[PDB]
RNA sequence: GAAAUUGUUGAAAGGGAAGGGCAUUUGAUCAGACA
RNA sequence: GGAAUACUGCCAGCUGGGACUGAGGACUGCGACGUAAGUCAAGGAUGCUGGCAUAAUGGUUAUAUGCCGCCCGUCUUGAAA
RNA sequence: AGAACUGGCGAUGCGGGAUGAACCGAACGUAGAGUUAAGGUGCCGGAAUACACGCUCAUCAGACACCACAAAAGGUGUUAG
RNA sequence: GCCCUGAAAAUGGAUGGCGCUCAAGCGUGUUACCUAUACUCUACCGUCAGGGUUGAUAUGAUGCCCUGACGAGUAGGCAGGCGUGGAGGUCAGUGACGAAGCCUAGACCGUAAGGUCGGGUCGAACGGCCUCUAGUGCAGAUCUUGGUGGUAGUAGCAAAUA
RNA sequence: UUUGCUCCACACAAUAUAGAUGGAUACGAAUAAGGCGUCCUUGUGGCGUCGCUGAACCAUAGCAGGCUAGCGAAUUGCAAUGUCAUUUUGCGUGGGGAUAAAUCAUUUGUAUACGACUUAGA
């Protein structure tokens, strides 16, 4: 074996996905994984991570 | 690479006979040991007694024909080495020693036969001189052995006839070494001794 | 296949036979040459009880 | 003439084992006149064969033969080991084998 | 450890702004190899000077070879060694032909004789003996006799085959 | 394609021999001083996800094709496309007058049938 | 009309247990893309 | 005085034997060879020949053989107990 | 019986110490090849009845640390200073 | 230093055994060799991380392919799955030309839970898939009820006159 | 009541290998000593020679092994046992050969739980 410095198999603590099933947001995800993978711009990275966050994370403006 | 290899155990130290023969009878080799009276064991007389009436003394406690069976004649000592080298619980093992017969004596079927001999384990090329050993057959003639006289008694009977073959054969050769010089000042042995024969 | 046709095999091809005896003649007046040779290539090789095929040169 | 024999007829000793397990894919084979690994690097990669008789015939013979290859030398005294293509079944320890000589680089 | 090979060893305390200048020590030391014998310079260097392995340095490590290693010697050997209880000097005398070849000879005789082992010999001055009178060990002068005949009386043949067809003979 | 299967044995249960209770569905052994729980040296083996298979040979038969299973006509003309892909299991309730029918569809359209011999008479 | 357990027939094995794991010989048996 | 040979180290020196593996599946890249045409051992195997398509070779299963294998559950610092 | 520091067992198989919860080696997906660790190479048992210098003869010799024990006191036993 | 004396315990016994004496012992040294689930290389499975991919028919993005690393584990946590009794939906599913069951050292698939098929038996109902629901998965509890064994053709069936 | 059985002769089938493929090739004693040769008054004798491995010695020339009384040897295609020897046991063929006991039941008591033992009976 090796002498592990920090833990093997861990789960990154992010969600790649939504939680929900509403399918009126996966057309949403699947419109702005398009956009953050095919554009350099970093305003596509921010909304695409907004979009998995949950209700409590999704507070009201 | 012969089948059947008759071993002169005249001279020669039992423990290293005794593993020069498991080690060979294991790989299928029908080994026949033979005149095992004249075994030699190192270490001085009284000493290898002592060894052996420890021996004696190990026999179950509850009903004393169970426990370890002490074999008095000289055959049945180096069987009782041989079969320690040997897995002799198994297959394997029983196997192996349905390729081996010891006797005391050299019997009439194994008499006109060639006997090798194991330099490995042959006292005079181990023991350092001056060292005191012990033959086989008068150890084992003190633990209770009957036959020693038997056996050499049998075994004078048959030095005398083999000495009287020998004096056959070496008069035989004899007069082919008298006549093969005749045949020498030839030209195929000129033709054949350059040829390392 | 059940048929044991024997496809021209037990007799011999016409031709075949002088090309192996031309091969033949002409060697014949090179292997008789030397002596002992004719009668080398006529005994088979085998193992003796000594022969250990390490050690021999061939 | 009687001379018929173009192998060397070695002993199957064991198995590739350690104390307490062996492997049985690996056997170690005895060869007769052979006493240091070199001049047991001769008798690599020729092939031996495991001759025994059966007693239901197959393709008209009573005499089945287990192939297989020397690999590599084994330690100090000229065995040697060997892949056979179906393992060597275990009874035959202290059996001939005949180690031949066709893939020959004499 | 292993077959050994005289080595010299120069070494050095590093010097300062007060003393760019400090003695040399030279020691003959017998190990195995460059690095056994740097280590050796510093066990008894430092046994005997203030100064370590970290206050100073190496000058030079150089091999010594014999002038004469195809003629006999009677060496003469001084060694210390701790045995199990105390500390001991001796004088031994070898007879080799190589002056490495009596220390190899010489760690043999004491971890046999004595059970002393490689850690514990220092071993203090190894000298050839001149003339034959300085030897003054019964075990050497025999061998500085005149007319040295003697036999070898029992030779053994060490065999290849396991099995043999006829009764050896010892004779020479 | 060359198929590789690992581990070709069934992993028994432990002691399913011994007793007739224990099945040999296979079930871990959850004791505390199990030696098959502990992995000994010369007992059973348990399913790791080692022994999975190759991800281009798993489900694949020895003739080399995916099993189906019809039940009927309509059944089979999912597998007209993917004849060297898919064979057809024909299911073991379908009646002698149901298999004579899509054993002789197949015959025509070419799937390889698995199971001809079944209720031939 | 399951199992425990039992009877007949058939196969095989058996020196103070039986069973199991890896590997092959032998017998039985099963097999399909090219078939 | 002149060599030589050890021993250690180096070579993008040449050369022979054996074993295990052949994953990937249009091309693209790197680099040699070449005037060019292209060729290549250069981003993972092909060429040739023979045998078998019946039981060759595989699967299961019984037994034999070599080596290993204590009875599970359990509370327990520690259970084959 | 009780604390300090770490390591381990518990919770852990594997190779070695014949055997063993803790010692030595080393921590584990399923396989093939190669090389080793700790320990070993007369035979059981895979591997040198190798090589080299010595010491030792025991009428309870002695042989793998943990580990399965031995002491003061001795001896013109032998060897060395 | 080695050896010996000091050195005495109860079933027969233990450098592991046999055995060993220019050792197969001890001290030391030099090499060669054996081999673990460790190390290196390769294959495959899984897990994790990072990338590529709405060109375009699996249109599709629960995917697809590229890359690298890792894998022990009781108490325990979470995830992905298999099985069962019933419910809504669907396959215009299967079925007296034999459904369910049961048997089968017969075959196949899956790492596994388990799924599928052939044969025998048998006689009236039962499945796949998407979801809902729970009186849902047994080797144990001196478990409960029912059934059956070994012991075992054994102990024994011998007071009260025949 | 020539069916039984015994043995020796090929025509068999058949089963089984702890593992045949040139040769198991013979003094004894001693090792700080012997073998062989050779003469000699015959010895615990002179003289020569040898060992230092049996890697020896003996065998071995042909179609898996010939012949007319010098010829037969091919295509078994480039390797695939390329065989073949034994130990047994039944069945034919003919050549001979021999012509019984034990146990149970009955009995005895030198024996005895039952078996066993020891006795007797055409």
């Amino acid at each position: 074996g090796i002498d592990h410095t920090s833990k093997q198999h861990k789960r990154s603590g992010h969600r790649t996905a939504p939680k929900s099933d509403n399918v009126y947001l996966k057309l949403l995800v699947k419109l702005y994984t398009f956009l953050a993978r095919r554009t350099d711009a970093p305003f596509n990275k921010v909304v695409l991570k907004a979009l998995f966050l949950s209700k409590i994370n999704r507070p009201p403006v | 690479s012969q089948p059947v290899v008759v071993i002169d155990a005249k001279d020669h130290l039992l423990g290293r006979l005794a593993s020069t023969i498991a080690k060979q009878v294991l790989n299928g080799q029908k080994i026949v040991v033979v005149r095992a009276e004249a075994l030699n064991i190192s270490g001085e007389f009284f000493r290898n007694k002592l060894k052996y009436h420890d021996f004696l003394r190990k026999a179950t406690a509850f009903n004393k024909t169970r426990g370890p069976f002490h074999f008095r004649a000289p055959s049945r000592i180096l069987y009782k080495a041989i079969r320690g080298m040997v897995s002799h619980k198994t297959a394997r093992g029983k196997a192996a020693l349905e390729r081996l017969k010891i006797f005391e004596g050299i019997p009439p079927p194994y008499d006109k036969k060639k006997r090798v001999v194991v330099p490995q384990a042959l006292r005079v090329l181990r023991l350092k001189p001056g060292r005191k050993y012990t033959t086989l057959g008068k150890l084992s003639t003190s633990v209770g052995w009957k036959y020693e006289d038997v056996v050499a008694k049998l075994e004078d009977k048959r030095k005398v006839r083999s000495a009287e073959y020998y004096a056959k054969k070496r008069a035989f050769t004899k007069k082919v070494s008298s006549a093969s010089a005749a045949a020498s000042e030839s030209d195929v042995a000129k033709q054949l001794a350059s040829f390392g024969y | 296949a059940n048929l044991f046709p024997e496809q021209q095999n037990k007799e011999i091809k016409a031709e075949r036979v002088e090309d192996q005896k031309v091969v033949d003649k002409a060697l014949i007046a090179e292997i008789k040459k030397t002596p002992l040779l004719k009668q080398y290539l006529s005994a088979s090789f085998s193992l003796k009880n000594g022969d250990k095929p390490h050690m021999l040169k061939f | 003439a009687e001379s018929h024999r173009l192998y060397v007829k070695g002993k199957h000793l064991s198995y590739q084992r350690s104390k307490r397990v062996n492997n049985p894919n690996v056997s170690l084979i005895k060869i007769e006149g052979v006493a240091t690994p070199q001049d047991a690097q001769f008798y690599l990669g020729k092939r031996i064969a495991y001759v025994y008789r059966a007693s239901k015939e197959v393709r008209g013979s009573k005499i089945r033969v287990m192939w297989g290859k020397v690999t590599r030398t084994h330690g100090n005294s000229g065995v040697v080991r060997a892949t056979f293509r179906n393992n060597l079944p275990a009874k035959t320890f202290g059996a001939s084998v005949r180690i031949f000589l066709y893939p020959s680089n004499i | 450890m292993a077959h050994f090979k005289e080595y010299q060893v120069i070494g050095r305390r590093l010097p300062t702004e007060s003393v760019p200048e400090p003695k040399l020590f030279r020691m003959r030391i017998f190990a195995s190899n460059e690095v056994i014998a740097k280590s050796r310079y510093w066990y008894f260097l430092q046994k005997l000077h203030k100064v370590k392995k970290a206050s100073g340095e190496i000058v030079s490590i150089n091999q010594i070879n014999e002038a004469h290693p195809t003629k006999v010697k009677n060496f003469g050997v001084w060694v210390r060694y701790d045995s199990r209880s105390g500390t001991h000097n001796m004088y031994k005398e070898i007879r080799d032909v190589s002056r490495v070849a009596a220390v190899e000879t010489l760690y043999q005789d004491m971890a046999a004789r004595h059970r002393a082992r490689f850690r514990s010999i220092h071993i203090l001055k190894v000298a050839e003996i001149e003339k034959t009178a300085d030897v003054k060990r019964q075990y050497v002068k025999q061998f500085l006799t005149k007319d040295l005949k003697f036999p070898l009386p029992h030779r053994v043949q060490k065999s290849t085959k396991t099995f043999s067809y006829k009764r050896p003979s010892t004779f020479y | 394609p060359k198929i590789v299967k690992k581990h070709t044995k069934k992993f028994k249960r432990h002691h399913s021999d011994r007793y007739h209770r224990v099945a040999e569905n296979w079930r871990k052994q959850k004791g505390i001083d199990s030696v098959v729980r502990r992995r000994f040296r010369g007992n059973i083996s348990q399913p790791k996800i080692g022994y999975g298979s190759n991800k281009k040979t798993k489900f694949l038969s020895p003739s080399g094709h995916k099993t189906f299973l019809v039940a009927n006509v309509k059944d089979l003309e999912t597998l007209t496309m993917h004849t060297k892909t898919y064979a057809a299991e024909i299911a073991h309730n379908i009646s002698a007058k149901n298999r004579v029918v899509i054993l002789a569809r197949a015959k025509a359209l070419g799937i390889k049938v698995t199971n001809p011999k079944g209720r031939l008479a």
